[PDB]
RNA sequence: GGACUUAAUGUCACGGUACCCAAUUUUCUGCCCCGGA
C-alpha cells in the first residue's frame, strides 16, 4: 500500500472543451466531439475564470493501451511472468454497459497458463485491471480499489487562482477538403492551449498490490500522446482600445463631413503598413508633403480633423499611448478604422452561408462488436524517425479569421463578407506551420501515390480497411515554429470591367504574406513492420537535389503561386523495440529533444539507436515514376522589354518620404546564410497580373469573357481557370529582373502636363511626374518566369494557351500601366530548352503565319498626292513687304455629332479592322524636346545663378521623342478636323479690363463641353481616343533617331550645340474677346516660317544684359533628321481607319508643328507613312497581310463621305467622288494654317512676329509704326475689325487687311 | 411608397413565372436569383419600415429556393435547412407585426404552415409534432379552409388529420374539391370516417396512376409512408396495398437506362421487405391445395431477383459520368434530366430476353438467398427441377457477419498468415447453415447454382464444414456455380473456334515457363498488352486469360479498370467497345480483393468486371477470391490448358482441398477459386 | 488533507488542409505677349 506521485509536461498545443455532466453532455455537440481532450470549468456566475482538471479516466485508458502494446511485444510476458488475455466484454444482462464503448481493434496473443484468473490469484494483467476487486460501477468508498487514478490539476505556480479563459486558450477553425473539385465545406472549431506557461500537471496513483508494479512503472514510460499533444510521464485593456475607438470615429465623422468617405480604407491601410518603419517617421515628421501647393491639396494627410491636420493628431495620438508599442498601437488603429469603414458602408450577392457540421457520436442498439487481431510469432517491430528543414521558395500565406470573431467563450440575417485576411501567427509573433495542414497534405499525397481512396467519413461504426487509412493510422508528426519575427507585407487585387477595360469600383481586397527564404523544422515518425515504399515517393518527390525542385504545396492560393516548399538535410534513424526496449523506454523515445538530434554526430547516438542505410533512390522507386513525376508541367520563358516599365505601388507613395507620384514595385528576400533580411529590394512583376493576362486573352479569343455569369458554367475559360465550384489547372508565378546591375541609373524622371485648347498654354495644377525602370531600344530589360500545368488537358486548350503566348510575344497586350503613350511594350520573348518538346513544336508551327511581301509591286512609299491652292495674299507679294501675325483661330460649330451605341472591348468584332502602321519623321526647322528633369544639364548655373538650362530628352544617352507628344499633337488635329468637343478646357477664370458679366466656362456654349458620362453619348474625339469612363481604341509609342547631319553647331562662345532662347511668357486671353460681349474664338494654331535666323545672329546682345536670367538655354538638334514610330489600333471601322490616316498625313505641302518655341518657328516637322498591316481573328485565324493602296484610297474616299454626310446638305451627292478637300469651308480654313510657303525651291520667305511695345522699345525701327499702342486702341481700329482680322489667316496685320 | 409596390409587383411577376412548371429547372434557379436580389435591395433600405407583403414574397421566395437543392450522398443536405429555417424566421416577425389586416395574416399563416411541414418532414428533432400541431391548429382558427380554389389548405387538413385531428366538419367540402387527389382521399376516408371500401376503390386508382410516374416523384415516398403507417396500426388492407405498388414499380422500372440503372430514393428497401412479409404470411396460412403454396414460393423468389436485378448509385456519381460516343450523349443524360424534372414537378402542381425460373437443365438445383434486414431473418429457397418443387428456410446472421469481419481484418494486415481465421469462418458457416448437408433440402450428387445476397457475395459457401467430429467439405459431394442475379443467365451455342490467347502486363517476368509454350495463337500479346489489343479479337476464341493488375473505385463501380500497358480499360470501356469474345472462356488473375473495394456495412451492390464479361458474350470467367502466388495459378492454367472439360471441384479436391485440420495455408491457398457463371 | 472535478472488465478524434473564383488601373503635348499706374 504505497502512493506514488506524477507528473505529466506538454510539448505542443493541447486542446480544451468544456464541462458538461454525464446527462446534460448529450445536448452539446462540441461536448460529444471533444470527450478526449482537457476539461473546463467556471468558478463563479457569469463568470470568465475557471479550472482545468484532466479526468484519470483518460490516462486509465490510456495506461491500459500502453500495457497491451508491451505485451503483445512480448508474446504475452513481461519479466518471465506470463499474462492471460483478459476481458473487454460485458453482457447487457445481469449488469450495465460503462460509460465509454470500444470501438477499435484488439491485440491478443496465446494465453500460456495452467490456472484460470480468480479472486485469490491473478496476473499482473487482471491486477491493473479493476477486475476482481471490491470497486464497481458505482463509486462508494475510495478505499476499495486494489489501484485507482485521480484527477490531475494545472499547476498556478505564481499566484490569483482567478485564471481567465482568454490568457490560456485561443479560438481557431479547421475545415475538410474535396479531393476531386478542390473545395471544402462543413468545417469546425476547437480551442488550443499555451505549453509554455501551462503545460504541467500533477495526479496521484495508489496500487496496493505489488505483483504488478514492474509493469505499470514501464507502462507510464511507454506513453507517447495525450489530449492531442506529445506529451511525457515523470515520478517524482480596455481604456485602450475603448479609447482609439472612439478616436477612429472621430476621425471617420470628420472625413464624412468633407464627402471623403471612400478614402478610409486607404487611410487604414497607410496606418497598418506604418509597423515597418519605427517611431522616427512620426516624431521626425518624415511624412510626404504637397508637390507645390502646402494648402489645398490633393493629399490625405492634410485633411483637417477637429480644426487640425491629421498629421499632428496621429502625432498626439502616439504620444498619448506610447505604452503598448507600435506595432500594436498601429495594427489596433487600422483594424478599428477597417471594421467602422466595413460597417458604415454595408455586386457579390450570396443567399445562403456555411455549414458547421460536428462528427455525429454514432450511437445504436446491438451494434458493437469485438474484432481481435493477433500478430504472428516471431516478426518484428521497428521504428524510424525523419528530421529535416523546410524552406520557403515562395511566399506562403496559411489563413485565419479575424480575431474579433474568435474570443473564447463567445461567438432575417443578410450575408456581409470581409475583405482583409490575416495570417495565422503564435503569441511571440513567430510564424508557425500547424500540424493539421501538415497531414492534409500528406493524405493528399499518399492518394495520389497509391492511385485510389476513399473521401473520409465522421460516423465511423467500423474503421476504413483502405490503403491510405492502413498507413495514416502510423504516422506521427509536430509543430513547426520559425525564429523570425518581423512583420508581413500586403498585397493588393483588383478587377477589370470587360467591357469599358477600366477598373471595377469597389472590387478591392488584399491579404498577409510571408517572406520567402525562410526555414522550418521537420520531425516524422513511422512504427510497423515493413517501411513502405509509397512514403518514400512522397519523401523522394518532396525533396530538392542537384537539378531537382522541390513539390511540396501548403496552405492555400495555390493559383497565384503562393506556399511552395522543398525539403533538405534529411537524416533516418531506426529503433529495435525487441532487442532494445528498456533503452527506448529510458530515453523516452528522444521526446522533444529532435533538434539535438539534427545536430548530434553519429559518435553521440544513444544506445539502441543506429543510422538507417536501405533507403531507395529516386529512379528506383516504381511509384513516383508513374503516379508524383508526371502530375505538374513546368514552362520557363524570358521577356525582354525595350521601353519604361510602370508596375505602380499606391502604398508606398504614401509611405514613402521620397515626395513621388508614382514609383515601382519591389519585395524583401530572406537570406538564410547569415540569417537576415536582404539590405536591398527586389523589383519584379506580381503573379496576379500575370495571370490576368492569360485569363483575358484567352476570354477575348474565345468569347466567354462577354458572358453574364458562370454560376453553373462549364466553359473553356471556366474549365481552364476554375471557378467558385472547382479550382484551377494552371498555376502562376512571378517575373523577376534579372539585369538590374548592368544599369548605371536604374529609374529615371518624367514629367507631363495638359495643355488647353483656346488658349494654348499649360493648364494650372495639371503636372504630374512618374519612376518608370529605364528601358531602351538598344538595352531592354530581362524579366523571367515561370507557370505550371496540370496534365490530362485535351488537344485544344494546349492549342488555346500557345495562342495566348504568341499574342503576347506579338505586342498585343502591354505590361503596367500607360500603355497608350509607349509604356511596357514587349519586344520578345524566348523559351528555355528543357520544356516539353511538343510545346516548342507548336509555338513554332502555330506561329502566325508568314505574310507573302509582295514584290515591289506597289510597296514603295505610301505617297498623298494633294497640293492646296494656299493663300493669294503672300504669293503675289514677291519682295517679302508685309508682316504676318504668328498665330490665328479658328471657328466653326456649334454642332457636335454624340453616338449612345459605343463599342466594347470584350470581343474581336469580325466587320471590324485591327492592325499597325509604321511611318517616319522629316524636320523641316530645328526642333527642341528639353530634358526638364535636370534643371542644370549644362553646368552653367554657377556662373549665372538661376539660369536654367537643359539638353535634349534620352534614355541611356540615346535621342528620343516620347510617345505623349506624338499622341496629343494627333488628337488636337483629329479633333479640329471633325468637330468635337473641347477636351482640355480652363473653366473657371474671370476677366478684367486695363468686372466683367461671367466666367470664361459661361460663355462657352452648352455643346462644347467635355464629354462626362456615357449615358449622354460621345463624340467621335472621345469615342476614338477615350475618356475616364472609356478606355481609347490607339496606342502610339516612343520615336528612336535614325539619322541625319547633325546638331545645330553655331560658332559663339559657350557649348556650341546649344542656343539661347528669348523670352516665352504668359499667353494672355483677354486681346480676343475685348469688350464683355464676345464669345471665345476657337482653336489657336500657328503658322510656319523661318524666324529661327533672325535669332541665331542676335544672340551675342541677347546675352548681354538684355535678360539676366528669364530666357533658358537648351540643346538644338538641326533640319534634315528622320525618326521612327509605331501606331496600334483595333476594332475601328472603315471611315475611322480612312481619316486617321488622311490626318496623319494630309498629302503635299502640309506639315504639322511640334516641340517649344512655334511663335518664333521652331519645330515644324511631317510624317510619312510607309507601311500597314491588319490581321483578322477567325476560325483560321487569318495571318498579316499587307494591303494596296487600292484599299488605302477606298478607306479615304469612305472617310471622305462620311464628312460629306456629316456636312448635313442634300445639294453635295454622295458616291464615288475624287477627293478634293478645300471644297469643306472649315477644312479649308485648317488646311491653310498647315500650309507650309517654302516646301520647295518658291521661296516666297513671309515675316512674322509680334508688335513690339509703344515706342521706347528694343527692337523697334522708325516707320513701319507696328506697335501697340496703335493697333490697341478702338480709333484706328474698331473691336469687331480686330476680332475680324485675328480670325482669319493670311492678309497680313501690317498697314492692315490688304 | 410607389416605388417599393413598383418592385414589389416585379417581384411578384418573376416568382409567378417561376412557379409556371413549363419552366425549365436551368432557368427557375436564375429567376429566384433576380427576385431574391430585389427583395434584399429593397430590405437594406427600409429594414424597419417595410409592408408585411414584401416579408411574405421573401419566405415564398425562399420556400422555392429549398425546392431546387437535391440530396447528394444519401444524407439530407444542410442547405434545405437553413434555407427553411431563414424562411421562417422572415416570415416570423411579418406575423409579429401589428397590421390588423385579415387576407394578410391568412397568407402568412399559409405560408408558415408549409414551411413548418417541409421543415418537420426532412427534421424532425428541430421542429416537434406538438409545435406542428398548434401551429396548424392557430392557422386553422384563421381560416384557412378555402378547399375550392388552394391546395395548400387541403395539405394540412390532411396532415392534421394524420395527427388525429377531428375534421367531421368539413369533409363534405373536401371531397367535393377538385383539386384533390386520389391518395388524399382515400386518407380522408379512412382515418376520418374509418371506411374502407371507398379508401380501397381510391387506392387501387392511385396505385394504378403510379405506373406512369418516375421515381423521383415524392408520391411514390407518400404511398410507401401510407403503408408503413397502415402496417404499425395492425390493419388489414397493407397486405395487398404492398403487392399492388411492387408490381406498379416492378412495370415502371422497366424503362432501359443502359440496360440497368435505378435512382436510389430512400425507400424501395423497405417496400420490397414489406411486399416479400406479406406474401410469405400469406404463404404460411393453411390451404389443402398445394398450388397456391407453390406459387407463392416461387412468387418470393421472383420479388427476390427482380430486387437483385439492378444497383443504384448516387447523384454526385451521376454528375461526373465519363463521356463517350454513344451512349454517353443520349441515354445518362435522358435520364437525368427526366429524373430532375419530375423531382421539381411535384411541388408546384398538384394532379436479351429474360428467362423462366423453371428452365434449369436435368440434374441441377438452383438455391436463391435473401436478407430480410426488417425483420432480421435470413432466407433461402430452393428449386428441384426433378420433383418440381419449392422449399425455404430462414437463419440468423448477426454472428457470421462479426467472424466475417475479423476474417477481414486479419486478411488486410497478415495476408498468408491469417489461415487461422479462414478456417473459423468456414465453421461458422457450416454451423449457421444446417440445411447445406441435408438430404430433404439438398439431394446428394446434384450440381448446385448459388445465388448470393448482399454480404454473401464473399462467403466461400463451397468451403463449408459440417458441424460434427470430422466432417467433411461441401466441395467433396457437389459442384457449384455462382452467379450474381438469375437475370444474368442466357441460352448460348458454342460453335467456338479452336484458338488459345494470350495477354499480359506484367512489371516483372513471373511467368517464364508460361508464355514459352507452343499452343498459344497468332495473336498473343505476351508482354506489354495495352487496352487497344482487346478490341481487335474477332474470331471467338475458345480460351483467353489475362494476366494484370487491379484497381478499385470505391465510389462508382463504372470507373473500375485493369491496369494495362495504357490508360486502361474500365466497366464501361469494355461494355461499349469489346465486341469479339462470345462463347469464349476467360480466366482471370486479379484477385477480385483488388477489383472491388472492403465493405463497412450489411449491404453492398459492387459489380464486378467478371459481370461486364458475362454482358457482352462470355461464357464463364475464373478467379481467385482472394490474394495466393503465381505458382498456383500457373498451375491451375497447365492444367486447364491440358484439356479444357475438366471440372474445377476434382482439381480442388485432389490437391490438398481438404487438410485444413493438419497444414492451414494449403487449405488457404488451395479454395481461393471459384467459376462464375452459368453453363446452358 | 478534502471540494470545485472522474468512474473502472471497453475512448481509431494524429477520423477532418480555412479551402475555392478577381490585371492597381482609364483620360491629359513641360507648352507660352500685351500691359501694369
Ligand atoms: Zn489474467
Ligand atoms: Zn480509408
Ligand atoms: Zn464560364
Ligand atoms: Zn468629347
Amino acid at each position: 500500500d504505497m502512493n506514488i506521485t506524477v507528473e505529466l509536461t506538454f510539448f505542443e498545443p493541447y486542446r480544451l472543451v468544456e464541462w458538461f455532466d454525464w446527462d446534460a453532455r448529450k445536448k452539446s455537440h462540441s461536448a460529444m466531439r471533444g470527450q478526449a481532450f482537457a476539461q473546463w470549468t467556471w468558478k463563479g456566475k457569469g463568470r470568465t475564470a475557471g479550472k482545468s482538471f484532466i479526468t484519470g479516466t483518460l490516462v486509465r485508458s490510456a495506461v491500459i493501451k500502453a500495457v497491451e502494446e508491451l505485451l503483445s511485444l512480448n508474446n504475452g510476458k513481461w519479466e518471465g511472468v506470463p499474462c492471460c488475455n483478459g476481458s473487454f466484454q460485458t453482457d447487457e444482462s445481469k449488469g450495465k454497459k460503462p460509460s465509454f464503448l470500444r470501438k477499435r481493434h484488439t491485440l491478443q496473443w496465446q494465453a500460456n497458463n495452467k490456472n484460470i484468473c480468480d479472486k485469490e490469484e491473478a496476473c499482473p494483467f487482471c491486477i491493473l485491471l479493476g477486475r476482481f476487486d471490491n470497486a464497481g460501477k458505482v463509486h462508494e468508498r475510495n478505499k476499495d480499489y486494489d489501484i485507482h487514478f485521480s484527477n490531475f490539476d494545472l499547476d498556478h505556480k505564481q499566484e490569483k487562482n482567478d485564471l481567465r479563459l482568454v490568457d490560456i486558450a485561443s479560438g481557431r477553425i479547421l475545415n475538410r477538403v474535396d479531393f476531386d473539385t478542390g473545395k471544402a465545406k462543413d468545417y469546425f472549431r476547437t480551442w488550443e492551449a499555451d505549453y509554455e506557461t501551462y503545460g504541467t500537471y500533477t495526479g496521484r496513483i495508489t496500487l496496493r498490490n505489488e505483483h504488478a508494479k514492474k509493469l505499470l512503472l514501464a507502462s507510464l514510460g511507454f506513453v507517447d500522446k495525450l489530449c492531442g499533444a506529445l506529451c511525457r510521464i515523470e515520478v517524482i485593456s480596455e481604456d485602450h482600445n475603448d479609447e482609439l475607438r472612439k478616436q477612429a470615429e472621430v476621425i471617420v465623422e470628420a472625413f464624412k463631413q468633407n464627402d471623403k468617405l471612400e478614402k478610409i480604407r486607404i487611410l487604414a491601410d497607410a496606418i497598418r503598413t506604418l509597423r515597418l518603419h519605427g517611431e522616427g517617421v512620426i516624431e521626425k515628421d518624415e511624412l510626404p508633403d504637397g508637390k507645390e501647393e502646402r494648402d489645398k491639396g490633393h493629399h490625405l494627410w492634410d485633411i483637417k480633423v477637429q480644426g487640425t491636420a491629421l498629421r499632428t493628431k496621429l502625432k498626439e495620438l502616439w504620444q498619448s499611448n506610447k505604452d503598448i508599442g507600435w506595432r500594436k498601437f498601429t495594427e489596433m488603429l487600422g483594424s478599428n478604422l477597417y471594421l467602422i469603414y466595413k460597417k458604415e458602408t454595408g455586386t457579390r450577392f450570396r443567399i445562403l452561408g456555411d455549414t458547421e457540421y460536428y462528427s455525429k457520436a454514432h450511437d445504436s442498439e446491438g451494434s458493437d462488436l469485438f474484432i481481435p487481431v493477433t500478430p504472428p510469432e516471431g516478426i518484428e517491430t521497428k521504428e524510424w524517425i525523419i528530421v529535416g528543414r523546410l524552406k520557403a521558395a515562395t511566399p506562403f500565406y496559411f489563413g485565419v479569421q479575424q480575431p474579433s470573431d474568435s474570443i473564447p467563450g463567445k461567438e432575417s440575417l443578410v450575408i456581409n463578407e470581409h475583405t482583409s485576411f490575416n495570417i495565422l501567427l503564435d503569441k511571440e509573433n513567430r510564424y508557425r506551420i500547424p500540424r493539421s495542414a501538415l497531414r492534409g497534405a500528406l493524405r493528399r499525397d499518399l492518394r495520389t501515390a497509391f492511385g485510389s481512396g476513399c473521401n473520409v467519413s465522421l460516423g465511423g461504426q467500423i474503421l476504413c480497411n483502405c490503403k491510405v487509412c492502413i498507413e495514416m493510422r502510423r504516422i506521427t508528426l509536430k509543430d513547426s515554429v520559425s525564429d523570425f519575427s518581423e512583420p508581413p507585407e500586403i498585397r493588393y487585387r483588383i478587377a477589370k470591367n470587360p467591357g469599358t477595360a477600366t477598373v471595377e469600383d469597389g472590387s478591392l481586397f488584399d491579404i498577409e504574406v510571408g517572406p520567402e527564404g525562410l526555414t522550418f523544422p521537420f520531425v516524422l515518425r513511422y512504427r510497423g513492420h515493413k517501411f513502405p515504399e509509397q512514403l518514400s515517393s512522397v519523401i523522394r518527390y518532396w525533396e530538392e537535389n542537384d537539378g531537382k525542385n522541390g513539390m511540396a504545396w501548403l496552405g492555400g492560393l495555390d493559383s497565384t503561386g503562393k506556399g511552395r516548399f522543398a525539403l533538405k538535410d534529411i537524416k533516418i534513424f531506426e529503433w529495435d523495440l525487441n532487442q532494445k526496449i528498456n533503452e527506448y523506454i529510458k530515453e523516452r523515445g528522444m521526446r522533444g529533444k529532435e533538434k539535438e538530434l539534427l545536430e548530434m554526430g553519429e559518435s553521440s547516438l544513444p544506445d539502441g539507436l543506429i543510422p538507417y542505410k536501405f533507403f531507395e533512390e529516386r529512379e528506383c522507386l516504381f511509384p513516383y515514376k508513374e503516379n508524383l513525376k508526371p502530375q505538374w508541367s513546368e514552362v520557363q520563358y524570358t521577356i525582354e522589354v525595350g521601353s519604361p516599365l510602370l508596375t505602380a505601388d499606391t502604398i508606398s507613395a504614401l509611405t514613402e518620404p521620397g515626395n513621388r507620384d508614382a514609383i515601382a514595385y519591389k519585395k524583401r528576400v530572406y537570406n538564410d546564410g547569415n540569417n537576415a533580411i536582404e539590405p536591398e529590394p527586389r523589383f519584379a512583376v506580381k503573379s496576379e497580373t500575370h495571370r490576368g493576362i492569360f485569363r483575358t486573352a484567352v476570354g477575348r479569343r474565345t468569347g466567354d469573357l462577354g458572358k453574364e455569369d458562370h454560376e453553373d458554367c462549364t466553359c473553356d475559360m471556366c474549365i481552364i481557370f476554375g471557378n467558385e465550384h472547382e479550382s484551377s489547372k494552371i498555376r502562376f508565378e512571378d517575373l523577376e529582373l534579372i539585369n538590374g546591375n548592368e544599369f548605371e541609373k536604374l529609374e529615371k524622371h518624367i514629367d507631363h502636363v495638359a495643355i488647353d485648347r483656346f488658349t494654348g498654354g499649360a493648364l494650372d495644377k495639371a503636372k504630374f511626374d512618374t519612376y518608370p525602370l529605364a528601358g531602351s531600344p538598344k538595352k531592354p530589360l530581362k524579366l523571367k518566369g515561370r507557370f505550371w500545368i496540370k496534365k490530362g488537358f485535351s488537344g485544344d486548350h494546349k492549342l488555346l494557351i500557345t495562342t495566348a503566348l504568341s499574342d503576347i510575344r506579338d505586342g498585343l497586350y502591354p505590361l503596367g500601366s500607360k500603355g497608350g503613350v509607349g509604356y511596357g511594350w514587349v519586344a520578345g520573348i524566348s523559351i528555355d530548352d528543357n520544356v516539353p518538346d511538343d510545346f516548342k513544336e507548336m509555338i513554332n508551327k502555330t506561329e502566325m503565319p508568314l505574310p507573302e511581301e509582295v514584290e515591289e509591286s506597289n510597296n514603295g512609299p505610301i505617297n498623298n498626292d494633294y497640293v492646296h491652292p494656299g493663300h493669294q495674299s503672300p504669293k503675289q507679294d514677291h519682295k517679302n513687304k508685309n508682316i504676318y501675325y504668328p498665330h490665328y483661330f479658328l471657328d466653326s460649330g456649334s454642332k457636335v455629332y454624340r453616338e449612345k451605341d459605343i463599342i466594347t472591348h470584350e470581343e474581336f468584332t469580325e466587320e471590324l479592322l485591327s492592325g499597325k502602321i509604321n511611318c517616319k519623321l522629316e524636320t523641316l526647322t530645328p526642333l527642341i524636346i528639353p530634358d526638364t528633369s535636370d534643371e542644370n544639364g549644362l553646368k552653367l548655373q554657377g556662373n549665372k545663378p538661376g539660369h536654367k538650362n537643359y539638353k535634349f530628352f534620352n534614355i541611356n544617352g540615346e535621342l528620343m521623342i516620347p510617345g505623349s507628344e506624338l499622341r496629343g499633337m494627333l488628337r488636337t488635329h483629329f479633333e479640329a478636323l471633325t468637330k468635337s468637343c473641347f477636351a482640355i478646357f480652363g473653366e473657371d477664370s474671370t476677366l478684367s479690363w486695363r468686372c466683367a458679366s461671367k466666367t470664361l466656362g459661361g460663355k462657352l456654349d452648352k455643346a462644347l463641353h467635355p464629354c462626362t458620362g456615357l449615358s449622354d453619348g460621345l463624340c467621335p474625339g472621345c469615342h476614338l481616343f477615350g475618356t475616364t469612363d472609356y478606355k481609347g481604341r490607339v496606342k502610339f509609342g516612343f520615336a528612336k533617331y535614325e539619322n541625319g547631319p547633325e546638331w545645330l553647331i553655331t560658332r559663339g562662345n559657350n557649348p556650341e550645340r546649344s542656343l539661347t532662347l528669348g523670352v516665352l511668357e504668359s499667353p494672355r486671353p483677354a486681346f480676343s474677346i475685348p469688350d464683355d460681349e464676345s464669345e471665345i474664338p476657337g482653336r489657336k494654331f500657328y503658322l510656319h516660317h523661318n524666324g529661327w535666323r533672325i535669332i541665331r545672329q542676335k544672340q551675342l546682345e541677347i546675352r548681354e544684359t538684355v535678360q539676366p536670367e528669364r530666357n533658358v538655354t537648351t540643346e538644338v538638334m538641326d533640319k534634315g533628321n528622320v525618326f521612327s514610330f509605331d501606331v496600334r489600333f483595333e476594332n475601328l471601322r472603315e471611315w475611322e481607319l480612312g481619316l486617321l490616316l488622311q490626318s496623319l498625313d494630309p498629302g503635299k505641302n502640309i506639315a504639322h508643328k511640334l516641340g517649344k518655341g512655334k511663335p518664333y518657328g521652331f519645330g515644324s516637322v511631317k510624317i510619312k507613312i510607309d507601311s500597314l498591316h491588319t490581321f483578322k481573328i477567325n476560325s483560321n485565324n487569318d495571318k498579316i497581310k499587307r494591303v494596296p493602296q487600292s484599299d488605302i484610297r477606298e478607306y479615304i474616299n469612305k472617310g471622305y463621305q462620311k464628312l460629306i454626310e456629316w456636312s448635313g446638305n442634300n445639294s453635295i451627292q454622295k458616291g464615288n467622288v475624287l477627293p478634293q478637300w478645300h471644297v469643306i469651308p472649315h477644312i479649308d480654313k485648317l488646311y491653310k494654317l498647315l500650309w507650309v510657303p517654302f516646301l520647295n525651291d518658291s521661296k516666297l520667305e513671309p515675316d512674322v512676329r509680334y508688335p513690339v511695345l509703344n515706342e521706347e522699345s528694343k527692337g523697334y525701327i522708325e516707320g513701319s509704326d507696328y506697335t501697340y499702342k496703335k493697333l490697341g486702341d478702338k480709333d484706328n481700329l474698331p473691336y469687331k475689325t480686330r476680332v475680324k482680322g485675328l480670325t482669319t489667316p493670311w492678309s497680313p496685320w501690317n498697314p492692315f487687311q490688304v | 411608397p410607389t416605388r417599393e409596390d413598383i418592385d414589389r409587383k416585379e417581384a411578384e411577376r418573376l416568382l409567378d413565372e417561376a412557379f409556371n412548371p413549363r419552366t425549365k429547372p436551368v432557368d427557375r434557379k436564375k429567376i429566384i436569383n433576380s427576385a431574391l436580389k430585389i427583395l434584399i435591395g429593397l430590405y437594406k433600405e427600409k429594414k424597419d419600415d417595410l409592408t408585411s407583403a414584401s416579408f411574405i414574397s421573401i419566405a415564398r421566395a425562399y420556400y422555392l429556393v429549398s425546392i431546387t437543392i437535391l440530396p447528394k450522398g444519401t444524407t439530407i443536405p444542410e442547405k434545405k435547412k437553413e434555407a427553411l429555417r431563414k424562411g421562417i424566421e422572415f416570415i416570423d416577425r411579418a406575423i409579429n407585426k401589428f397590421n390588423g389586416s385579415i387576407l394578410d395574416s391568412q397568407r402568412a399563416f399559409r405560408i408558415k404552415s408549409v414551411l413548418s411541414i417541409e421543415f418537420n418532414r426532412i427534421d424532425r428533432e428541430k421542429c416537434d409534432n406538438i409545435k406542428l400541431k398548434n401551429l396548424l391548429n392557430e392557422a386553422v382558427d384563421k381560416g384557412c379552409t378555402d378547399f375550392d380554389t388552394y391546395e395548400w389548405d387541403i395539405q394540412i387538413a390532411i396532415r392534421l388529420c394524420e395527427l388525429g385531428v377531428d375534421m367531421e366538419g368539413h369533409f363534405d367540402n373536401l371531397i367535393k374539391s377538385n383539386k384533390a387527389n386520389d391518395l388524399q382521399k382515400a386518407k380522408a376516408y379512412y382515418f376520418i370516417k374509418k371506411d374502407d371500401h371507398k379508401a380501397k376503390e381510391h387506392m387501387d386508382k392511385c396505385t394504378a396512376s403510379l405506373k406512369y410516374t418516375p421515381c423521383s416523384h415524392r408520391l411514390w415516398d407518400e404511398t410507401v409512408g401510407f403503408i408503413e403507417r397502415l402496417k404499425g396500426d395492425s390493419s388489414t388492407l397493407w397486405r395487398d396495398f404492398a403487392i399492388k405498388t411492387y408490381r406498379s414499380c416492378r412495370v415502371q422500372e422497366k424503362e432501359t437506362g443502359t440496360l440497368r440503372l435505378r435512382w436510389y430514393w430512400s425507400r424501395h428497401r423497405v417496400l420490397y421487405d414489406m411486399a416479400f412479409l406479406a406474401v410469405k404470411e400469406q404463404a404460411d396460412d393453411e390451404e389443402p391445395d398445394v398450388n397456391v403454396k407453390q406459387a407463392k414460393i416461387k412468387k418470393l423468389a421472383e420479388i427476390s431477383d427482380s430486387l437483385k436485378s439492378r444497383f443504384s448509385l448516387r447523384l454526385s456519381d451521376m454528375e461526373k459520368m465519363p463521356k463517350s460516343d454513344d451512349e454517353s450523349n443520349h441515354e445518362f443524360k435522358k435520364f437525368l434530366d427526366k429524373c430532375v424534372t419530375a423531382y421539381q414537378d411535384g411541388y408546384v402542381i398538384n394532379r436479351a430476353k429474360l428467362l423462366e425460373l423453371t428452365q434449369v437443365p436435368e440434374g441441377w438445383v438452383v438455391v436463391h438467398f435473401y436478407l430480410n434486414k426488417l425483420e432480421g431473418m435470413g432466407n433461402a429457397i430452393v428449386f428441384d427441377k426433378c420433383a418440381n418443387s419449392w422449399q425455404y428456410k430462414e437463419f440468423q446472421y448477426k454472428e457470421l457477419f462479426e467472424v466475417f469481419l475479423t476474417w477481414q481484418a486479419n486478411y488486410n494486415l497478415y495476408k498468408e498468415n491469417a489461415a487461422e481465421h479462414l478456417v473459423t469462418l468456414c465453421k461458422k458457416i457450416g454451423e449457421t447453415m444446417p440445411f447445406l448437408f441435408c438430404d430433404n433440402f439438398i439431394p446428394n450428387g446434384k450440381d448446385v447454382l448459388f445465388v448470393p445476397h448482399d454480404f454473401l457475395h464473399r462467403l466461400p459457401l463451397h468451403g463449408s464444414i459440417e458441424n460434427k467430429t470430422n466432417g467433411k467439405l461441401f466441395l467433396e459431394n457437389h459442384s457449384c456455380c455462382y452467379l450474381p442475379a438469375w437475370s444474368f443467365a442466357s441460352e448460348k451455342e458454342a460453335s467456338t473456334s479452336d484458338e488459345y490467347v494470350l495477354l499480359k502486363n506484367f512489371d516483372q517476368g513471373h511467368f517464364e515457363t508460361l508464355q514459352n509454350n507452343q499452343i498459344w495463337g497468332t495473336q498473343s500479346v505476351k508482354d506489354g498488352a495495352s487496352s487497344d489489343d482487346l478490341e481487335n479479337i474477332r474470331n471467338n476464341p475458345r480460351l483467353l486469360t489475362i494476366l494484370c493488375h487491379g484497381e478499385a473505385n470505391m465510389s462508382n463501380p463504372f470507373r473500375s479498370m485493369l491496369k494495362l500497358a495504357n490508360g486502361g480499360i474500365t466497366y464501361l470501356e469494355i461494355l461499349n467497345s469489346v465486341k469479339g469474345l462470345k462463347g469464349s472462356q476467360v480466366i482471370l488473375g486479379a484477385c477480385e480483393t483488388d477489383l472491388v473495394p472492403p465493405l463497412s456495412d450489411v449491404m453492398d451492390e459492387h459489380y464486378s468486371v467478371a459481370t461486364a464479361l458475362l454482358l457482352i458474350g462470355a461464357a464463364g470467367v475464373v478467379g481467385t477470391m482472394w490474394k495466393v502466388r503465381s505458382n498456383k495459378t500457373k498451375s491451375l492454367i497447365e492444367w486447364k490448358l491440358e484439356n479444357i472439360e475438366y471440372k474445377l471441384n476434382e482439381w480442388q479436391k485432389e490437391t490438398g482441398g481438404a487438410a485444413y485440420k493438419d497444414h492451414p495455408p494449403t487449405f488457404y491457398r488451395s479454395i481461393a477459386f471459384r467459376s462464375i457463371g452459368f453453363p446452358l
